[PDB]
């Protein structure tokens, strides 16, 4: 999820089809992680 | 297992709705009530 380049460079991963408990954080390099997780459907 | 879960493990997957069922029955209610309450003066301009 992002809201432009035009305005920052934030972003927030969405990871279909987990349960905030078997996120990956030669295996699948750790990307910039937020600490604010939020479990959705 | 069952068929959900079996077609996941081969890269078939389903997204979900953004407007859930709630939000569906909550605007049909608001349909309902402007259409009872108001006729069709709602769907023009003021209820
Ligand atoms: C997801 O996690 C919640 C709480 O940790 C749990 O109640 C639920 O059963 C879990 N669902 C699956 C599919 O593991």
């Amino acid at each position: 999820i992002t809201p432009g380049t035009n305005t920052s460079n934030q972003v927030a991963v969405l990871y279909q089809g987990v349960n905030c408990t078997e996120v990956p954080v030669p295996t699948w390099r750790v990307y910039s992680t937020g600490s604010n997780v939020f479990q959705t459907r | 297992r069952d068929l959900i879960c079996a077609q996941k493990f081969k890269g078939l997957t389903v997204l979900p709705p953004l407007l859930t069922d709630e939000m569906i029955a909550q605007y049909t209610s608001a349909l309902l009530a402007g259409t009872i309450t108001s006729g069709w003066t709602f769907g023009a301009g003021p209820a």
